[PDB]
């Protein structure tokens, strides 16, 4: 019943996943040691959907896990929830990563994913109705980057019905991290348009700018910085697993958010997030979740939406409340600020809502938009590319892997295409 | 003895039933469980020793809502075939619910219904209840009403559905589920009500002191109205109304069935104190358009035939000083053609309170249901806010690749232009 | 016809006591859980950010 | 049977209005909550257990005086739904209360009047408060005048306002409201008593030993004066006296409605034990100017037309005695053409004292209402003070900035010297 299969590739993907099967690991009470310890019955109604059962009382999650390099696996066998997962599903090279999207692509993608093909059609026969897969994994040096596609594109051959969505990070446009990332994201970005159905787009300086402004962490990590990732996670899957006055899984998001096929892309926002000194002042009701949500600052892809036009878009509320409440603050922003949707769609504001809220918090919601605000992200990749391949001998590398020089313009004029679609649409 | 028979489609379907039968078995007086702790044949059969059974079926795709149910309180007194759960939602999607999951599932709800029927000897009658935006309300609910309409012929298939509320919207794409619905349901609906959410949200929030209302509260109220409905096949009156007089009197042709409701009075407990409540006073509150269900201003129409209920100690004397007060009212509007216009039912039994309730405990009540072509108001905000998609195509991809044609829509489009057409050539006068 | 306003008038004390009873049971189960979830605000802070 | 609808606009009348019901129901012997431990149409209305609610409408733009009723005392008495308080005053602003903010809320109001009205079905007439200086008072009264004109037409609308004082001033724009108020109020107005806060404040102390009275002391009196003129509907009496006789002797001519009034005996608590307080000398006391609670000297003006209203061990034959003996003053003048221009009607039931109360248990007492041309003594000084203000165009900008067209402040200039001429032209003799 609603069944989701988890992936997780390369050194940024494993990461995140970890503090992502942490904080499902303590939403329905799970020990470290994989038995149930928990105080409530409702946390064991549908546990199926992320877990799977072992004889004794213990659970196993239902995650496959796939990088180049032993050293990531290493820290993830090292960590706190490492015995957790299943051994057999850690899937995993002996050979470098690369920092190169053609080297993962062609070399030793061919010779991986046989072996993880097998290992994932395991899974997906140990569920009634899987729903659809999970992907986890970055754009910016190659290994989930070039890798993530060739399984995604498989996926799809293997199963069409079923719902494909990723989490994808993009390059940032000033804290980028690599000499070759735009040529890395331009050759990903042509097979995540076709096959992909859902995408969310995070960029690190947004959430770098998040921590500073709101949460105020003097020296933040990468274990803060994802665990807000893993937040706007759980609440996206939060309908299937638990009661709510509107229940609304993902493929009803994919029909109301996607108006046309390859208009897909969209930037996600979480509330609410308080620096833990200015806790005590907030009366925190729904009109207050209501301004962080559509607040700019609060979104995790570094775009403002403003200098756009909204498509669109969905919001989600975690706990007790007022369905009219919800109802009139979703009409309220909706006609206040007609200036930023597109005035012929009506009713671009989706709600729903789910009866447990999360630990700690009385409440909670996540924000889900679809904007033309992101051809500024990949306005920014393109005029970098061209500045890149203007030296055309930089190619050289991607060669020796063989790729042509010529999937370099093609996959640039297929991006292209994907801006002129957004202008269009936006009168 | 003298049965009707109800179905629940759809979340909505199902949460409005949920209050519906807790106002049921606290009228009739049964255990959660089902036993005793009459009328009782025409709501509920009897399973031998000392259990009842309620002649309800829910169907729904969403297994969460039904599980709700099974794992309720309430769960010893449904009948475990009656509660039919799908795998996954219809995504809000027409097609889905009408072609690709709907006939998956619909031979097995069909089967249990005519089971279901045989038992009920003296059936008149079928309540359907139907969420517009929803996928599996109108997808689902097309189709079994197909079927039905055939299998059964010459009966009474009554609806009670919930209209898109002009502007608090919670689907996108719910305009082009109420069009192609609302092609299916008035050519298979024999009489079908409307309601919508905005209107209740102010009523439940001007009326009641309640500040911040939710889908429980709104569901009480709605199941107050269908058990006033029924209630003159339940108990005795001096002027029983049955099915069939509510089909003859309410509707003057065939297209032009859809009636309105009203309520009165809804009143908080200390509000009750303060007031008298005579028969007077609960009559003229049924006209005012601050107690109409749906949000249309009755001055812009006009009405057509009206229909009034009584429960408790009502006189007939004082029901006939209230109708002919209201005539002489010339804000309301009548046809030349029809200046009778009202049939007026009484019942004895008084409403039924519930603990931890909304409304109060008034000696006496009276529901209220009419045609007026006010409704055709709303059918225009409708048709505009569809061709302000279609002429984009905003989302045509998804509904043709769940096996539904794209000729379709203009089909349902000329229809919709078609009832409107008849609504405004009714309204005219010669 | 006078009796039946008897009917109404003894449920319509009653039951606003029973209306009272309702809100008095809420107000108490959220103080109650406005002090767990003061607990619970306090180990976020004044344990895991202060350890 | 018989009733009348009480209509309460600002500080003024609201404030008023609750010392005119702490005197009204201990008169008539009902509890705070409604309760005890008849007449009662007159201004009670009756609910099924035997609670009572008053028939009156108290609104004002401002709530800070609505909620002291809400959290006061008396807060059970008065339905939740009767007291309507508006978010922000008409700031002493004549087009502000009259165009910007009063018809934000005039609908509601109205649609409360018509409501009560129904329970109301013996209605005799409205009486309606207002404070001539104020915003709200005098603004909002305007347009609820001129609605209630077209909404029932034929019924007497008489009022009951505080003029403001000869010397005697709270604020600067005072004159300005009351001359547009005086426009509207001549129009429509059957017949609106008139009271300063001066003559209020010099008898409080000239009558009675108070050196410092309030505003509660003040209202007390006001609230005396109208149980009286409404003691006739009440208890039994030797001469029955309705509205329509007041309407029809009070006034010769249309324009010339505007009355004064005057009470007595007032005395203190142990002054009244030393005077007999006999029909003489109540009767022979009325006509001084001191007792006039208009600061306008009679003898400047006529006399055309007088009432008397009396409560007690009132004796016709001393009756005929009095008013024989004051028609030999030759201090008071008649107008030729009206000789006998008395109406005098007897009640049995004695006034009722407060507990708490300034006034000592007179065991007769006597009101008096008469129409005299003095009154134009006090016009001139309204009329000479506005030419002051707007000789200079003091605070035109104020009121034209709220939508009001300043045509009309020469158009309600000339309807008050209209109305000025009209009184020298009916004083003339011939
Ligand atoms: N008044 C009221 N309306 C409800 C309630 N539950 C659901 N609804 C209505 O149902 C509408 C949406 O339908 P869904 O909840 O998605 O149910 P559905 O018909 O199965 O839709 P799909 O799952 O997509 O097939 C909302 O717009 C609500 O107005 C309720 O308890 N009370
Ligand atoms: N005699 C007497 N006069 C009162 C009383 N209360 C208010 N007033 C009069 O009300 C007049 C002004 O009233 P305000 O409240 O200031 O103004 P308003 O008429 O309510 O209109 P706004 O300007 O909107 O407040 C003053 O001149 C007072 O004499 C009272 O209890 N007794
Ligand atoms: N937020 C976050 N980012 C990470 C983490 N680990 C790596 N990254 C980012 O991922 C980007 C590329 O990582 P890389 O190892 O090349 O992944 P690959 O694309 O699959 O090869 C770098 O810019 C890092 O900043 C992490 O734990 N958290
Ligand atoms: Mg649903
Ligand atoms: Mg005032």
């Amino acid at each position: 019943v609603r069944e989701i299969v988890h992936i997780q590739a390369g050194q940024c993907g494993n990461q995140i996943g970890a503090k992502f099967w942490e904080v499902i690991s303590d939403e329905h009470g799970i020990d470290p040691t994989g038995s149930y310890h928990g105080d409530s019955d409702l946390q064991l109604e549908r546990i199926n959907v992320y877990y799977n059962e072992a004889t004794g009382g213990k659970y196993v999650p239902r995650a496959i896990l796939v990088d180049l390099e032993p050293g990531t696996m290493d820290s993830v066998r090292a960590g706190q929830f490492g015995q957790l997962f299943r051994p057999d599903n850690f899937v995993f090279g002996q050979s470098g990563a690369g920092n190169n999207w053609a080297k993962g692509y062609y070399t030793e993608g061919q010779e991986l994913c046989e072996s993880i093909l097998d290992v994932i059609r395991k899974e997906a026969e140990s569920c009634d109705c899987l729903q659809g897969f999970q992907l986890v994994h970055s754009l910016g040096g190659g290994t989930g980057a070039g890798l993530g596609t060739l399984l995604l594109n498989k996926l799809r051959e293997e199963y069409p019905d079923r719902i494909l969505s990723t989490y994808s990070i993009v390059p940032s446009p000033k804290v980028s991290d690599t000499v070759v990332e735009p040529y890395n994201c331009t050759l990903s970005v042509h097979q995540l348009v076709e096959s992909a159905d859902e995408v969310f787009c995070i960029d690190n300086e947004a959430l770098y700018d998040i921590c500073f402004r709101t949460l105020k962490l003097t020296t933040p990590t990468y274990g803060d910085l994802n665990h807000l990732v893993s937040m706007v996670m759980s609440g996206t899957t939060c309908a299937l697993r638990f009661p709510g006055q509107l229940n609304s899984d993902l493929r009803k998001l994919a029909v109301n958010l996607v108006p046309f096929p390859r208009l897909h892309f969209f930037i996600v926002g979480f509330a609410p997030l308080t620096s833990r000194g200015s806790q005590q002042y907030r009366a925190l009701t729904v009109p207050e979740l209501t301004s962080q949500l559509f607040d700019n600052k609060n979104m995790m892809a570094a775009c403002d939406p403003r200098r756009g036009v909204y498509l669109t878009a969905s919001a989600h509320f975690r706990g007790r409340m007022s369905s009219k409440e919800v109802d009139e603050q979703m009409l309220n922003i909706q006609a206040r600020n007609t200036s930023y949707f597109v005035e012929w769609i009506p009713s671009n504001v989706k709600s729903a809502i789910c009866d447990i809220p999360p630990r700690g918090l009385k409440m909670a919601a996540t924000f889900i938009g679809n904007t033309t605000a992101f051809r500024e992200l990949f306005t920014r990749v393109d005029s970098q590319f061209q500045k890149m391949y203007a030296r055309r001998a930089f190619i050289h590398w991607y060669v020796n892997e063989g790729l042509e020089t010529v999937e370099f313009d093609e996959a640039r004029s297929n991006m292209t295409d994907l801006i002129q679609e957004y202008e269009m649409y936006e009168t | 003895m003298r049965e009707v028979i109800s179905i629940h489609v759809g979340q909505a379907g199902v949460q409005i039933g949920n209050g519906c039968w807790e106002l049921y078995c606290l009228e009739h007086g049964i255990q959660p469980d089902g036993q005793l702790p009459d009328a009782f044949n025409t709501f509920f059969s009897e399973t031998g020793a000392g259990k009842h059974v309620p002649r309800a079926v829910f169907v729904d795709l969403e297994p969460t809502v039904v599980d709700e149910v099974r794992t309720g309180t309430y769960r010893q007194l449904f009948h475990p075939e009656q509660l039919i759960s799908g795998k996954e939602d219809a995504a809000n999607n027409y097609a889905r619910g009408h072609y690709t999951v709907g006939k998956e599932i619909i031979d097995l709800t069909l089967d249990r219904i005519r089971k279901l029927a045989d038992q009920c000897t003296g059936l008149q009658g079928f309540l359907i209840f139907h969420s517009f935006g929803g996928g599996t309300g109108a997808g689902f609910g097309s189709l079994l009403l197909e079927r039905l309409s055939v299998d059964y012929g010459k009966k009474s298939k009554l609806e009670f559905t919930v209209y898109p509320s002009p502007q608090v919207s919670t689907a996108i794409v719910e305009p082009y589920n109420s069009i192609l619905a609302t092609h299916s349901m008035i050519d298979h609906s024999d009489c079908a009500f409307m309601v919508d959410n905005e209107a209740l949200y102010d009523l439940c929030r001007r009326a009641l002191d309640i500040e911040r209302p939710t889908y429980t509260n709104l569901n009480r109220l709605i199941g107050q109205v269908v058990s006033s409905l029924t209630a003159s096949l339940r108990f005795d009156g001096a002027l029983n109304v049955d099915f069939t007089e509510f089909q003859t009197n309410l509707v003057p042709y065939a297209r032009i069935h859809f009636p309105i409701c009203s309520y009165a009075p809804v009143i908080s407990a200390e509000k009750a104190y303060h007031e008298q409540l005579s028969v007077a006073e609960i009559t003229n509150s049924l006209f005012e358009p601050a107690n109409m269900m749906v949000k249309c201003d009755p001055r812009h129409g006009k009405y057509m035939a009206c229909t009034l209920l009584y429960r408790g100690d009502v006189v007939p004397k004082d029901v006939s000083a209230a109708v002919a007060t209201i005539k002489t009212k010339r804000t309301i509007q009548f046809v030349d053609w029809c200046p009778t216009g009202f049939k007026m039912g009484i019942n004895y039994q008084p409403p039924t309170v519930v603990p931890g309730g909304d409304l109060a405990k008034v000696q006496r009540a009276v529901c209220m249901l009419a045609n007026t072509t006010a409704i055709a108001e709303a059918w225009s905000r409708l048709d505009h806010k569809f061709d302000l998609m279609y002429a984009k195509r905003a989302f045509v991809h998804w509904y043709v690749g769940e096996g539904m044609e794209e000729a379709e829509f203009p089909e349902a489009r000329e229809d919709l232009a078609l009832l409107e057409k008849d609504y405004d050539e009714v309204a005219a006068e010669s | 016809e006078d009796l039946d306003e008897v009917k109404k008038i003894n449920s319509e004390m009653v039951a606003a006591k029973a209306r009272t009873f309702r809100d008095q049971q809420l107000e108490i189960h959220r103080q109650m859980k406005e002090d767990e979830k003061a607990e619970e605000r306090s180990i976020a802070d004044m344990l895991e950010e202060n350890r």
